[PDB]
RNA sequence: AGCUGUCAACCGAGCUUUGAUCCGGGGGUGUCCGAAUGGGGAAACCCGGCAGUCGUCAUGGGCUGUCACCCACUGCUGAACACAUAGGCAGUGUGGAGGGAACGAGGGGAAGUGAAACAUCUCAGUACCCUCAGGAAGAGAAAACAACCGUGAUUCCGGGAGUAGUGGCGAGCGAAACCGGAUGAGGCCAAACCGCGGGGUUGUGGGAUCUCUCUUACGAGUCAGAAACCGUUGAUGUAGGCGAAGGACAUGCGAAAGGUCCGGCGUAGAGGGUAAGACCCCCGUAGCUGAAACAUUGACGGCUCGUUUGAGAGACACCCAAGUAGCACGGGGCCCGAGAAAUCCCGUGUGAAUCUGGCGGGACCACCCGCUAAGCCUAAAUAUUCCCUGGUGACCGAUAGCGGAUAGUACCGUGAGGGAAUGGUGAAAAGUACCGCG
């Protein structure tokens, strides 16, 4: 998934430890990967 | 012989001098020379004798202070040099052209 | 300085009754001894404590 | 360069001869007015200093 | 510097566009090339003294190969391979040839 | 596949696919001054000795090596004087000398200032100076804390805490116990006793010496516990290589990277250039790939070293760092400014003991607790950037940013020393041929 989307010019890529404000608020949608979304929940 | 004691008499021998003295001084047997600035009267004499294989009677030397010249950016000065003017024996002649 | 043990020189504060403080030295008792070092003779400075404890 | 290393020491001192005695013509020819190839006294010198590499080179059995 | 002297090239964006012209002399420290024909300048020189026509250099980024493809020329971008013994050879892309 | 550094154009002449220029590693040359070191000297100058060598009838003259002082060691000689030393002579040493931006340890040590004056005090153990270093330094394996419970070498960071305290109790100064963290490591000698070697290394005390009882190959290494080298090979560094994908129409003015339409790559939409805003024109980036040579650092083999009787019981009071500890005086530093002043350091006098020894636990005494001074070594956490490689900036953009878009230059001063100002044509010189007044 990293190296997929890393280039696309509008994507910016986290990790679910590492959500912040700034990143959530400047972005107009979020994706998560499952793995992803119980690891943040958790 | 080795790489370290060659010596060479043509390094003491720089090169002829040409001007309106020089030329007038070859009319009397004068030849003058630049010659390597730490050679004495005694190399040059050495030097001239073995190059040219000629009779030297007499070794003037003349030390002669660089021009200093101006740049765009400042003073910069020539190189000293010395000159010798050798005396050869009657008859003897260099052909240096 | 004695030449055997190295004792050397201290410094210090001379303070009178005002309690003003001015710089002194303690010299030690360094005395001009002749010995014989090696069976040759030789003058030597040497403190007292030296000579007292026979190391000359 | 290859080509001077198969001279014996000899050759090599004759070399370095008429390498001195040939600078030494163009040195005077320059002085004088008569030199054509300025380029010539660059050439001869390095050939000169080839020469004393090679005769060190032997010395030092490098 | 892919481009090599003397390779026929293709001005793509300057006051002549189109015009191919072979490589004259290539200056690869500058980045500028001769391509005959291209950017004549008229320098007013005095004493022959008059006004000479002669090419100034254009910039490489400028120019590009031309490969021959069928028929018709077509610019190509150029790309390296090795054949067997570590020997770079000028490939065109647009072909997958060699030029 | 071009090249002959730059200001900096220009001419001329050359080198180059028989591989130049350029780049990286190694090697040769390296005038004279400078610690300067054959002697001298106003640094870059002058004059020599000794050996060898070229040259000449020969002096004169060239060229190579070598010659300062101090220290370490080996030999000869040994003064006044007789041993004898001092000294002298000979032979060697990859010994020392000087330089360096900051950081370190140990010593010496201001004043302006504050106290609204000033001397105790502060500034401040700062500025500066002296000796010595290393890549870090210093400290460091308990004669330590604590408090009757206990922790267990040192260093550094945050607390405790601006608290206890200290102070012309003024201005000010200012811990520790202990707590949470970074890193984690322990070794060896002296002594007694035996012939520089063996011996042994302690706080539950241990060791020696004597008597009795029983018993009688292996590990460690380039390190603080010794020290080198030879090879094989792994990794990193000092040059590099490859590295995806764009066209058409019009406009513009002069140039398309901008407009319109359709496309493509993307483990690459970082950045810079290209004649105006370029992921696809170039240099690159993502991603892989590379070393004859030498450096750094691992692993291994050779190699080197250490050990090869041990344990218990009883004796004995032999040893356990001396002009030292303590004490007296005069001082320094610790929260502590000499005070009832403990511990720590210095000078002068006086001056022990060896385990029933000794030291500390804030005068002192007793008990109790801890620990063995007067010997040494020790990585890691910590401070710094002259220099090198790669990057960053709600940092500057030519009176700004370093003084310096290179300058410690010009200029000023005898001298230490002070010390500037000057960036911009255009995409490309296409830098105005020719004509005229002068």
């Amino acid at each position: 998934a990293w190296l997929s989307a890393r280039n696309l010019p509008q994507v910016h890529i986290l990790e679910p430890g590492q959500l912040n404000t700034y990143d959530v608020l400047v972005s107009d949608d979020v994706v998560f990967t499952k793995a992803a979304f119980e690891s943040f929940v958790s | 012989v080795t790489s370290k004691t060659f010596t060479d008499p043509r390094d003491i021998l720089v090169k002829p001098v040409v001007s309106e003295k020089s030329y007038a001084l070859l009319d009397e047997n004068k030849y003058t020379f630049v010659v390597d600035p730490r050679a004495n009267k005694t190399q040059i004499k050495q030097a001239v004798e073995a190059v040219f294989s000629v009779k030297v009677t007499g070794v003037n030397t003349i030390n002669r202070q660089g021009k200093r010249k101006r740049t765009r950016t400042g003073y910069g000065k020539r190189a000293n040099t010395k000159r010798a003017i050798v005396t050869l024996a009657e008859g003897n002649r260099i052909d240096i052209f | 300085n004695c030449d055997v043990c190295g004792k050397g020189p201290g410094f210090g504060n001379n303070i009178s009754h005002s309690h003003r403080r001015t710089s002194r030295r303690w010299n030690p008792n360094i005395q001009r001894v002749r010995a014989v070092v090696g069976r040759t003779p030789k003058r030597l400075n040497v403190c007292t404590s030296c000579i007292k404890a026979g190391k000359v | 360069a290859s080509e001077l290393r198969e001279l014996s020491n000899e050759e090599l001192v004759g070399k370095l001869r008429e390498a001195k005695e040939e600078l030494f013509n163009l040195r005077f020819q320059a002085a004088t007015g008569q030199l054509e190839n300025h380029g010539r006294l660059k050439a001869v010198r390095k050939d000169i200093a080839r020469i004393y590499t090679l005769m060190r080179e032997r010395e030092l059995g490098i | 510097m892919k481009i090599k002297k003397g390779d026929l090239v293709q001005v793509i964006t300057g006051k002549d566009k189109g015009k191919q012209g072979k490589v004259i002399a290539a200056f690869p420290r500058e980045d500028r090339v001769l391509v005959e024909g291209v950017n004549r300048v008229k320098k007013h020189t005095k004493a022959a003294g008059g006004i000479v026509t002669v090419e100034a250099p254009i910039h490489v980024s400028n120019v590009q190969l031309v490969v021959e493809k069928d028929g018709n020329k077509v610019v190509t971008r150029v790309g390296y391979r090795f054949d067997e013994n570590g020997n770079k050879i000028r490939v065109a892309k647009r072909t997958g040839e060699d030029i």
